[PDB]
């Protein structure tokens, strides 16, 4: 469910409380939070 | 005696000479140990006490006068100044034996305090016992002779006071290196204010040492995580980074297919989950491929019960 | 830094005095002068002990 976004070689991913910070695959420990797909609502004005 | 050979003590009475009584130092051998007491003296004739119970009961027992005393530890009186001489040297008898076949392992300290239970000190007092004979033996010609006559006077003092009796063996001593992950991580602990702090007093060596050991047995040991990855991430044991993985993987791996009963050798639990999870690897590897047999590996320590024990011990 | 904005010298609704300006709302829906604000909060993990 958590998703998770390397830094720049666009690794999407999760990590759980098990590992440490590190992108899995390019071994990168500026990882991000990927976005919510959830709809976000506006008012346009 | 310990609480590991108890029933072993009453046991040799009961065999050997059931016309002594005895009687151990528990619920049977706060008022049910006083009638314990009663008649323990004239119809009691050997009471037992495990070295962690006297002082559960030392209210009614360091009281009254005795006769012959027997202690089956060595190893826990060493030196002066513990809850040892708070209860033992306390005891009202010359009658005072020791048993145990390695009283002198750590320094003359304890060699003074285990006469002196025995002996009221047919050499000296502690001040006396050390400005005699201490700093010349460790320095030490200019020593040797001197050294030489004042020790043997020792060895003629304490001589008459405590006994002395004594396949092949192969002693390999292999001396590996640290590795680049592992140097890396040494001369960042190794250029430290903490360190520094330690040495200068705030802190004690003991924990900086066990701080080096603990990067020598593995990097991996070192991490502030050590409970959180532990056994529940399949990276934290790794291989080829400790240094010893090769050494280890080679050497157990001689005798697994030449089916030889090894002996596997750590003084911590935390790097038993490492090698755990290496041989669990291992095993993994093992049956994947074929032509091969489980490593079926074991651990024992503090954490399991006195029940086990021998069973594994046996197993 | 700064947008080109229209403005008149008058004294029509007497609000202006004191530093005081008076605003055209359609700019303002329009977006004359909207921006973004951006603030970050930084937060860690700490070691009471060395295991703690
Ligand atoms: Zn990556």
């Amino acid at each position: 469910g958590v998703k998770y976004t390397c830094g720049a070689c666009a690794h999407n991913f999760s990590l759980n409380k098990s590992d440490p910070v590190r992108c899995k695959e390019c071994g990168h420990r500026v990882i991000y939070k990927a976005r919510t797909k959830r709809m976000i609502q506006f008012d346009a004005r | 005696c310990p609480a590991t050979v108890l029933r072993q003590w009453c046991n040799e009475f009961h065999r050997w000479w059931p016309p002594l009584r005895v009687v151990i130092l528990h619920a049977i051998g706060e008022s049910r140990v006083k009638e314990l007491i009663d008649s323990v003296f004239t119809r009691g004739h050997v009471i037992i006490t495990t070295y962690v119970g006297l002082r559960i009961y030392s209210k009614h027992l360091l009281k009254r006068d005795w006769g012959y005393a027997i202690l089956d530890e060595g190893h826990k009186i060493r030196n002066p100044n513990s809850d040892i001489s708070l209860t033992c040297k306390q005891l009202r008898t010359p009658n005072r034996v020791i048993l145990s076949g390695t009283p002198i392992q750590n320094n003359l300290t304890e060699l003074w305090s285990l006469f002196d239970f025995i002996f009221p000190g047919r050499l000296g007092t502690l001040p006396v016992f050390q400005n005699q004979f201490a700093i010349p033996i460790n320095v030490g010609n200019l020593q040797v002779q001197v050294g030489y006559k004042c020790a043997v006077t020792l060895k003629d003092l304490i001589s008459p006071y405590l006994l002395r009796r004594v396949p092949k063996k192969s002693e390999m001593v292999l001396f590996c290196k640290l590795t680049a992950p592992q140097h890396a991580l040494y001369e960042k602990f190794l250029r430290s204010d903490e360190l520094s702090r330690i040495l200068q007093g705030k802190r004690q060596v003991l924990y900086g040492i066990d701080i080096l050991r603990k990067i020598c047995n593995h990097p991996d040991l070192v991490d502030v995580h050590a409970k959180r990855r532990s056994k529940k991430d399949p990276t934290y044991g790794s291989a080829s980074k400790s240094g010893k993985m090769q050494v280890v993987k080679k050497l157990l791996e001689l005798w697994k297919s030449q089916g030889h009963k090894t002996l596997l050798f750590t003084q911590t639990r935390q790097m038993l989950d490492i090698l755990e999870s290496f041989l669990e690897r291992l095993n993994a590897k093992g049956a994947e491929e074929e032509d091969f047999v489980p490593f079926k590996f074991l651990r024992m320590d503090g954490t399991t019960s006195i029940g086990v024990r021998q069973s594994l011990v046996d197993v | 830094a700064g947008q080109n904005a229209i403005v008149a010298i008058a004294c029509y609704s007497g609000y202006n005095q004191e530093d005081s300006m008076i605003m055209n709302q359609s700019s303002i829906d329009r977006g004359l002068f909207r921006s973004l604000f951006f603030r970050s909060y930084m937060d860690q993990e700490k070691r009471f002990g060395i295991s703690i």
